[PDB]
């Protein structure tokens, strides 16, 4: 179960990491703007 | 006993983290999203007081 | 560029002598302007003494980083014999040679002049090529090469190559100044550093350093 | 001068220039010869009287032997000196090293180079020394390194450098930079590299008649 | 070779370390260049550092045989006490006084404070001619007076007095070398050193140096 | 030129008394002057002794190796028999013949004067090839050819071919009395010259050469 345990962990906090980095990347800037 | 689990109901630990080696993957992730972040800051606006807000 | 210049940031803040020393403004990386011995009036011993700084930042780094990696690793979920960098020499003697990483099935070491032997031919190979010049890029520049031994090739600008000067520096007296910590906490508590940290966290308010201060009495 | 036919009919695409040059050809594997190329028939069935194939159409193709950049295929042609110089060195480098190291396992360890991979998945004792590794992180290495190193050896895009490099990492010596010492450096090579070759096809040979070790053949000499 | 000038015999052999501190370019004995902390570009600096360095090169030398010499003698024929140089200051401390060459028929010298006097007033009075002259030969070089201190007076010609320059500099620089080597010795292991090398030439795959490793262990 | 030259270094050095038999003014490698008997005051015959002297040592070098090479293998890895070169001629009369390497399953020799007579054949053959030249090499140079049979060939520079002359004719000085050396030491102890050196390390004042100085009494 511990081999499924660090596959979980992975995924999810790659997922998360994804997330918090790409809204630190620059994100109000990327719209249609004026 | 009759069978083997983790037991990690109700032990209150930081993350549910029991190994090390399961301690370890949230770093080893953490450390390297964040170093492709931190090298593909290269292409962002970085800037002196250039600020996006009223 | 607020590094390096007439305006860096000098080492007392408003109270750096409202005036570098005669000797130095900007021009190299590091520059502060610390030199109050004065040892450094003559440029060609102000030279030696940065090509001599440079190389102790860059062992440094690596002593530090090879003084805290075992103790995570063995304290984590590894073995070693013992992983604190006192004992890490003797485990060559202590039951059938230096098993590299808790493992007798890779090195297995034993004979430690023959291992004595092998770092006094390798470390004079390096020290005479980065001296002289030799294989694997020809003698260039002292500190600063810059050739085929440096493949992802950042220092192709100038001014981003002049910062992280800088940052090599700064990250080399750092390093310096937490291996001189280790050194002085290695001769008065006896203990690994991390082993150190962990007490210290405990108790912060007595286990600080001056439980150990009447250890050296006369 | 000194053909495996000595003064008899020579090829003609063959002249010495090459180090192991000795017109050699039966089959003639390496001729210039042209291709006839034949059209696309007329494959539009939107309307009626379809045709076929053009005989005697193009003026055939001279074929060409000159290296490009594409990746897969880069020569665009197989029958060529221009390949066949480069397979036959690869060919022979790999027998030279696959033949000592045969003798050398033999003679250190006893075991076959046919039977060294049944007392080597069980245990990975070089000369008896127990490294760590198993059969699956041995595939994976092996896989990804060599593979780098064809990755690597065939970006480039020299005909005589993709297999006489040349430069400063593999001539350690600078032994080749001579005319006559290359020209007889490169005739020995090929000629020992023709040696190993038909004597690792000895050993497949030899393996084949019912098990050998390439002395292990020799203990069933032994009287 | 060529002992100095362009060729003098530079280390690291092949390793020929051509960016060379360019301020030390020949004409005194000794020159390899080992200004890498790069102490000596001022030359009256310079100069102060040769003119200690030949005074630490001559006072090993004289310190040297007599910390090797007593032990010898004990060993092979003669008797001494303490011949190993640890309590070479207790002895005088041991009965009332030392013995010289373990025989109680000369000085022993008592009053060890009136000893250190008159070693006090004596080197004071040696050292204090030693910088501006004054008798026995009035100084002109500060390095080499030598004129009332050769009965034999091999200094004639220049080039012979150049090369005994250099062998007189090398066996100071071996003597320095070797005295702190026997300081090493009497920290680690507290014996002799000739006992040290008896049991190195008794054991020496075992008994080197690295089982005298964990003495210094601090806990 | 301190190797050869008017002013080489010579047989005493600085006790030369600045007089070699003064027939003989440097012009060749090897020359320090030590023809004290004046054996070769001819120079024909001056320069058969160096066309002999020359393919002693290099028959000298290898037969040192040779010598060498066997019980330094027995003693790392193998087993040889006996790895002695004096019972390495009668390793053929063993059990079934001579097994080479220690191994009895490659040459395993037997047929001695087959082996012989392959030996005269061979050597007949090459040493005609060196006196005159033939095919496979022509005879262009006595000593010192230079042909197919010198892959590397470093003679383009012709002061370091000098050079290398001088290191192979030292080299071959060495081997000369080191062989002689092993002559001798056969002669006396009956025992391989490595077990020899083993027996010096492990006694030097008892085992030093005078305790076989009582052997040959009449
Ligand atoms: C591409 C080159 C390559 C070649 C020519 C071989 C050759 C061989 N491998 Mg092999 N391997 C090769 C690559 C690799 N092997 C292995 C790992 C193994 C293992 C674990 C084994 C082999 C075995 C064998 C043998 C199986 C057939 C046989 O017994 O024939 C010889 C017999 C005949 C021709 C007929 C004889 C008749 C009668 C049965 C006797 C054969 C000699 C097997 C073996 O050792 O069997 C002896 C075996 O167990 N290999 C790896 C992983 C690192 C490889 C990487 O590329
Ligand atoms: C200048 C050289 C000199 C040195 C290095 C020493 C040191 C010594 N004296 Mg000695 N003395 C020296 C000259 C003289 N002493 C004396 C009078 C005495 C007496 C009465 C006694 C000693 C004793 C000792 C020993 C102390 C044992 C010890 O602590 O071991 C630790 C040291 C080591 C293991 C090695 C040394 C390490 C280090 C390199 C020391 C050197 C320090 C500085 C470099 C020297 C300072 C330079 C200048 C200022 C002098 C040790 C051999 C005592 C003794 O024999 O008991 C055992 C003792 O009772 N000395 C006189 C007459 C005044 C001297 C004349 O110059
Ligand atoms: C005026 C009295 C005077 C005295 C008593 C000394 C004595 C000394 N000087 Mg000194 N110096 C003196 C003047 C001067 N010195 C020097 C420059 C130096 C140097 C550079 C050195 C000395 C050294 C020495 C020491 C050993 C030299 C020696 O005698 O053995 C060597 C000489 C001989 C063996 C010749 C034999 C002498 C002859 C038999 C007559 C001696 C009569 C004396 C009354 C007996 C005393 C001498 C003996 C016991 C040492 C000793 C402390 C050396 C030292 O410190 O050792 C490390 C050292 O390196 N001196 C200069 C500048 C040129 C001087 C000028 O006035
Ligand atoms: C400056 C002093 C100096 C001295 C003393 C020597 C000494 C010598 N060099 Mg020499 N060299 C010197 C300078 C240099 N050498 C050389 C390089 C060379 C070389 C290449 C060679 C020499 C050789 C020689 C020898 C020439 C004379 C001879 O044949 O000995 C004859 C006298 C004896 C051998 C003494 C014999 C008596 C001995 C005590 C016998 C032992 C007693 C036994 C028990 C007797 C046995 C009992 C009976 C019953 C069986 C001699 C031993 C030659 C040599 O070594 O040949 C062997 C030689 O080839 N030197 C160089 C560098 C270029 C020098 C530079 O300074
Ligand atoms: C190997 C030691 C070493 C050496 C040779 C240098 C060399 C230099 N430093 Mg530097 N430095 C070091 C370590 C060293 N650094 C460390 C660890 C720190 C962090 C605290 C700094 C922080 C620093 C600043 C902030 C500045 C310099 C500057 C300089 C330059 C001029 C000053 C000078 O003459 O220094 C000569 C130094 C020596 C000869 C070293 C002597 C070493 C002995 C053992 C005495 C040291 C005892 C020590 C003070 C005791 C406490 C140790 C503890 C504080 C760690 C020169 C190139 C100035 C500059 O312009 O930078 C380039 C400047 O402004 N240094
Ligand atoms: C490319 C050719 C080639 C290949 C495929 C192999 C493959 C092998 N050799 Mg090998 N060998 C080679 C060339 C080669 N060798 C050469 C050129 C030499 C001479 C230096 C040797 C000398 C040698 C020895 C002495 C031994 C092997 C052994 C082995 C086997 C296991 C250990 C190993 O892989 O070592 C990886 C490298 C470390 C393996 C089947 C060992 C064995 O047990 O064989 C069965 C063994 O004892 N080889
Ligand atoms: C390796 C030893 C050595 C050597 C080669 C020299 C060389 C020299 N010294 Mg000198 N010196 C030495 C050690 C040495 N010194 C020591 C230890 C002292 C301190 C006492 C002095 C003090 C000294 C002074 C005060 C003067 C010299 C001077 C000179 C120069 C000319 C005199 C001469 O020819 O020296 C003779 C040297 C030799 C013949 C070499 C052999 C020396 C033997 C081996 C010494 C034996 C000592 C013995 C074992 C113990 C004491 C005797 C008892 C048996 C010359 C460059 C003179 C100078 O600079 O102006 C010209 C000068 O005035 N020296
Ligand atoms: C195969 C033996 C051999 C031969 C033919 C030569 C030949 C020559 N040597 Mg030579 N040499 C040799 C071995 C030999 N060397 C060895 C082993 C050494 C090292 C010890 C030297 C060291 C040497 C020096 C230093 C010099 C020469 C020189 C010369 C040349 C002129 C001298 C002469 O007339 O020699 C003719 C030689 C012989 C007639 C050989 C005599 C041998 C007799 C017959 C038997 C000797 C047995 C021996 C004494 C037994 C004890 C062995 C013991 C000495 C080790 C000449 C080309 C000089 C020269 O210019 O170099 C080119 C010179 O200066 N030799
Ligand atoms: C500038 C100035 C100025 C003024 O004017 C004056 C003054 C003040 C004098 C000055 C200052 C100075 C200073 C501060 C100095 C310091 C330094 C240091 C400390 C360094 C270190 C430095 C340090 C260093 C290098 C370190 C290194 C280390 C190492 C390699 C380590 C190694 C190791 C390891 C891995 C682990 C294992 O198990 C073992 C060992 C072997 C142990
Ligand atoms: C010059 C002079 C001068 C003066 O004037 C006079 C005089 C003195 C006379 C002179 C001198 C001379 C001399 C020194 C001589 C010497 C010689 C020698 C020693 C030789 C050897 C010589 C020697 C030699 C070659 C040797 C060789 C060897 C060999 C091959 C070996 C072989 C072998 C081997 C591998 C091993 C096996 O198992 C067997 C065998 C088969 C056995």
């Amino acid at each position: 179960m511990l081999t499924l345990k660090i596959f979980v962990y992975t995924v999810v906090t790659f997922f998360v990491c994804l997330f918090i980095f790409g809204f630190l990347s620059n994100d109000p800037a990327r719209n249609p703007g004026k | 006993l009759v069978d083997e689990r983790m037991n990690g109901d109700g032990t209150g630990r930081p993350f549910g983290v029991n190994d090390p080696v399961l301690g370890w993957v949230l770093l080893g992730v953490f450390g390297t999203m964040w170093a492709i972040w931190f090298i593909g800051q290269k292409d962002l606006g970085d800037f002196e007081d250039a600020d996006d807000g009223l | 560029i607020e590094f390096y210049g007439p305006n860096r940031a000098k080492w007392l803040g408003p109270y750096s002598e409202n005036a570098t020393p005669a000797y130095l403004t900007g021009e190299f990386p590091g520059d502060y302007g610390w030199d109050t011995a004065g040892l450094s009036a003559d440029p060609e011993t102000f030279k030696r003494y940065r090509e001599l700084e440079l190389i102790h930042a860059r062992w440094a780094m690596l002593g530090a980083l090879g003084c805290i990696t075992p103790e995570l690793l063995a304290k984590s979920g590894t073995q070693f014999g013992e992983a604190v960098w006192f004992k890490a020499g003797a485990q060559i003697f202590s039951e059938g040679g230096l098993d590299y990483l808790g493992n007798p099935s890779l090195v297995h070491a034993q004979n430690i002049v023959a291992t004595l032997a092998v770092q006094v031919i390798l470390m004079g190979l390096v020290e005479g090529y980065r001296v002289n010049g030799g294989p694997a890029g020809e003698g260039l520049d002292p500190l600063y090469p810059g050739e085929s031994f440096d493949p992802l090739g950042l220092a192709d600008d100038p001014d981003t190559f002049a910062e992280l000067k800088v940052k090599e520096i700064k990250n080399g007296r750092l390093a310096m100044f937490s291996m001189f910590g280790f050194f002085v906490q290695a001769i008065v508590t006896g203990k690994g550093p991390i082993q150190n940290l962990d007490d210290h966290l405990s108790n912060p308010t007595v286990n600080n350093a001056f439980a150990f201060a009447t250890k050296f009495t006369p | 001068d000194a053909l495996w036919l000595p003064n008899t009919t020579r090829p003609e695409w063959l002249d010495g220039s090459l180090p192991g040059d000795r017109g050699f050809d039966p089959l003639g594997l390496s001729k210039p010869s042209e291709f006839v190329v034949i059209g696309v028939d007329e494959n539009d069935q939107n309307a009626a009287k379809n045709n076929k194939g053009s005989v005697e159409a193009i003026v055939q193709a001279t074929p060409d032997e000159v290296s490009s950049e594409n990746r897969l295929a880069p020569y665009s042609e197989v029958f060529g000196l221009a390949r066949f110089r480069e397979c036959e060195l690869i060919h022979g480098r790999w027998a030279m090293l696959a033949c000592l190291g045969a003798l050398v396992a033999e003679a250190t360890t006893g075991v076959s180079w046919v039977e060294a991979g049944k007392v080597e998945l069980d245990g990975a004792s070089y000369a008896g020394l127990s490294l760590p590794f198993s059969i699956t992180q041995l595939i994976w290495i092996e896989v990804i390194l060599v593979g780098g190193a064809e990755f690597y050896r065939n970006s480039e895009t020299n005909p005589e450098k993709r297999c006489y490099p040349g430069g400063v990492f593999d001539p350690l010596k600078l032994a080749s930079e001579d005319e006559e010492r290359a020209f007889r450096l490169k005739t020995a090579e090929i000629k020992h590299a023709r040696l190993a070759m038909v004597s690792f096809f000895g050993y497949g040979v030899q393996a084949l008649s019912t098990g050998e070790g390439a002395l292990g053949s020799l203990a069933k000499f032994a009287d």
